[PDB]
RNA sequence: GCUCCACACAGAUGGAUACGAAUAAGGCGUCCUUGUGGCGUCGCUGAACCAUAGCAGGCUAGCUGCUGGCGAAUUGCAAUGCGUGGGGAUAA
RNA sequence: AGAACUGGCGAUGCGGGAUGAACCGAACGUAGAGUUAAGGUGCCGGAAUACACGCUCAUCAGA
């Protein structure tokens, strides 16, 4: 499970260099220490620094605004592979920012074999107005009054012997 | 005449009342607010006490009952239509909620109260066996 | 929980069933699988027909008569699938297998007696809808077993003799449902309901 | 009239073991109707008896008993660890074992 | 299931009462005096007399980790 | 095998508690227009059903269906409580 | 192929890898109880026919 963290760093202020530029970015991680570790890895890709040269100024959690409202998250992702790295855009219908990025990591593992170290999360943004939904499978649920069954239900028997011959209606 | 029947199902829909099997809620009614995908639905039951959450449909079983409710309806709006349709009365009137209540009632019998059941079942047997073979 | 636990293969999966039947023995739990022939496997037919013949070409060199004896009869076809998970050598085993009895069809003196099913081994509860899946029956036939017919017929007969029964019974419990339905409501009743009954 | 049963009946499965080593001191007991470790927590500390016929009559009875205790749970199934005074014979792997209701927590 | 007990005079007998150094008449008299002062309260609730005469047993399906006594 | 003599004595603990077929479908009940028919109703586990009270389960009186009349101890605060070795007769 | 460097075996059992000189864990007085490693929990086999998201039909899949 994940959490969203707001990390800021400024390559420790030296003589005649007072209060540097403060690079702000939002990190998804399981805990605080991993969030810090991932932050240093991104700083070294965007520019030339090291862990010793800089300082974590502030690391704070970002709770999701309305975790009772279903949203449409359009996520941009850069990721490493067997070949050279390449950009990507996917769309996830979910509740929170944190649950959206979670299901993205599972999907990226499933379809591309990319682990947490391989994946950079570029930018997560909502899609407020419909018809901006570029993917079919997200647009799929956006039709008026969607009523579908879940047929052939697998009912878990705790006991090993049943006496009825299970009839899987719904 | 064209007789094509039936394939009668419990459809997942905005305003379908559900019964939760697994979780902290456990045996408490909620309504499907909005479908998320194939596997996940967003549920809430303000009267039962179950909070608003994303849930897998493996965690929850559907019920035959439904009511009219708008897509993505909020907790207060759910409560209004819940009381208007009166689904708690519609729930308890069924043979289904009666079975769950019967399991719960039998589960919390005293040893002496169980003895009472035994004695009365001897009496009821006698009246029934009298009615037969006539 | 029942000295004997007659099972009904009809709509099961060699492997899973087996397995679960295995454990049940090694833990002193007499068993009796029936309708064997109407068992089930997974994957097209042409499959199980191979993943077998191979098991057929087996045989020992110098003396084919002392090697892997290829039993055709389903009951057996399945009995193997089982003796395969049961040390079937150390006395602890022998002791098991000694607790089994896989019949093809449903001969007395079980016919007349309840049966059951291992909900954790049903084609209809494990195999993703519409997906190839054998049926032993044919499979056996295709490779020897010379009786699929007998049982077949000699079967339908059993279903009759019964079906007829049920009726009598069903027609019986139709009364009770009434006897109580009426004798219901009264007092003595009310009370029970309260406590739950 | 029929039931004089003041014990929950459960089968004696095996000894506590790895793949290649078995400790015969600790026996594993399946108990009837017990599905979880949480249900098995009730049976912890209750006295067990393995009851069996013998050939020779010892004390005006042809029947002898080995007594023991449930010690703790074993895995997620409600299978339970059990130490007797004299260990169970290993011939009894899959034999009925009587688990009593003393000493009572309830 | 609790009964009324306050009518009974129990305090006569203690640990020393159960010493053994054919049944003594003193023990029989202590039995009857107490039991009559108890029988009176058993008759109040229905089926309680019949309940005490019966014997407890675990039937098939009785799981004591579930059972409320 | 029959007869005559002599001897020997792998895990029960309330109940395996009988439709078949289908599972994108099925039971059960009712009306009959006898049907791939209509109406009603059930499932979401056997957590059920049936059995279940008495010295390990007695002795007696009436109207465990209902009402009775007696006995239980001292077991002391737990230790479950059907072959041989010879005869005779007759089948092989 | 050769040179240099640090370990492993050599003088070394034990748990695991189906089985093993080179792998994984772990350096051993005799026991009792508890907790774990590596490796596993369909059954043989002690331990979830666990929960959750997806993907895969193979005419000898795959592990």
């Amino acid at each position: 499970h994940f959490k969203e963290y707001q990390v800021i760093g400024r390559r420790l202020p030296t003589e005649s260099v007072p209060e540097p530029k403060l690079f702000r970015m939002r990190i998804f991680a399981s805990n605080e220490v991993i969030a810090k570790s991932r932050y240093w890895y991104f700083l070294q890709k965007l520019h030339k620094v090291k862990k010793a040269s800089g300082e974590i100024v502030s690391i704070n959690q970002i709770n999701e605004a309305h975790p009772t409202k279903v949203k449409n998250f359009g996520v941009w992702v850069r990721y490493d592979s067997r070949s050279g790295t390449h950009n990507m855009y996917k769309e996830i219908r979910d509740v929170s920012r944190v649950a959206a990025v979670e299901t993205l990591y599972q999907d990226m593992a499933a379809r591309h074999r990319a682990r947490f170290r391989s994946i950079h999360i570029l930018k997560v943004a909502e899609i407020e107005k419909t018809a901006d939904v570029k993917r079919q499978y997200v647009k799929q649920f956006l039709t008026k009054d969607l009523k579908f069954p879940l047929p052939h239900r697998v009912q878990k028997s705790t006991k090993t012997f049943s006496y009825k011959r299970p009839s899987t209606f719904y | 005449d064209s007789i094509v029947k039936a394939s009668n199902w419990r459809l997942v829909e905005v305003g379908r009342v559900v019964l939760i099997k697994k979780g902290q809620s456990a045996g408490k009614l909620a309504a499907i607010v909005e479908i998320i995908d194939q596997k996940k639905v967003l549920i809430d039951g303000p009267k039962a006490g179950v909070p608003r959450q994303a849930i897998n449909l493996g965690q929850v079983v559907l019920t035959p009952l439904t009511f009219a409710l708008p897509r993505g309806a909020r907790t207060a709006t759910v409560s209004k239509k819940w009381a208007a349709a009166a689904v708690c009365e519609k729930w308890a009137a069924s043979s289904w909620a009666k079975k769950i209540a019967q399991r719960e009632r039998r589960a919390a019998l005293t040893d002496f109260e169980r003895f009472q059941v035994m004695v009365l079942r001897k009496q009821k047997r006698y009246t029934v066996k009298k009615a037969l073979a006539k | 929980v029942e000295p004997v636990v007659v099972i009904d293969g009809k709509g099961h999966l060699v492997g899973r069933l087996a397995s679960v039947v295995a454990k049940q023995l090694l833990n002193g739990q007499k068993i009796v699988v029936v309708r064997a022939e109407e068992l089930n496997i997974s994957g097209e037919f042409f499959r199980n027909k191979l993943k077998y013949h191979d098991f057929l070409r087996k045989a020992t060199a110098f003396n084919k008569t002392r090697g892997p004896f290829h039993f055709r009869a389903p009951s057996r076809i399945f009995y193997k699938a089982l003796r395969g998970m049961v040390s079937h050598k150390t006395a602890r085993g022998k002791a098991a297998l000694e607790r089994l009895k896989v019949f093809e069809g449903i001969p007395p003196p079980y016919d007349k007696k309840k049966r059951v099913v291992v909900p954790q081994a049903l084609r209809v509860l494990r195999l993703k809808p519409g997906r190839k899946y054998t049926t032993l029956g044919k499979l056996s036939t295709s490779v020897g077993w010379k009786y699929e017919d007998v049982v077949a017929k000699l079967e339908a007969k059993r279903k009759v003799s019964s079906a007829e029964y049920y009726a009598k019974k069903r027609a019986f419990t139709k009364k009770v449902a009434s006897a109580n339905a009426t004798a219901a409501e009264s007092d003595v009743a009310k009370q029970l309901a309260a406590l739950g009954y | 009239a029929e039931s004089h049963r003041l014990y929950v009946k459960g089968k004696h499965l095996s000894y506590q073991r790895s793949k290649r080593v078995n400790n015969p001191n600790v026996s594993l007991i399946k108990i009837e109707g017990v599905a979880t470790p949480q249900d098995a927590q009730f049976y912890l500390g209750k006295r067990i008896a393995y009851v069996y016929r013998a050939s020779k009559e010892v004390r005006g009875s042809k029947i002898r008993v080995m007594w023991g205790k449930v010690t703790r749970t074993h895995g997620n199934s409600g299978v339970v660890r059990a130490t007797f005074r004299n260990n169970l014979p290993a011939k009894t792997f899959g034999a009925s074992v009587r688990i009593f209701l003393y000493p009572s927590n309830i | 299931t609790k009964v009324s007990v306050e009518g009974v005079n129990v305090e006569k007998f203690n640990v020393e009462y159960f010493a053994k150094e054919e049944i003594k008449a003193e023990r029989v008299e202590d039995q009857k005096v107490v039991d009559k002062a108890l029988i009176a309260e058993i008759k109040k609730t229905p089926l309680l007399k019949q309940y005490l005469s019966a014997s407890f047993s675990l039937k098939n399906g009785d799981k004591p980790h579930m059972l409320k006594f």
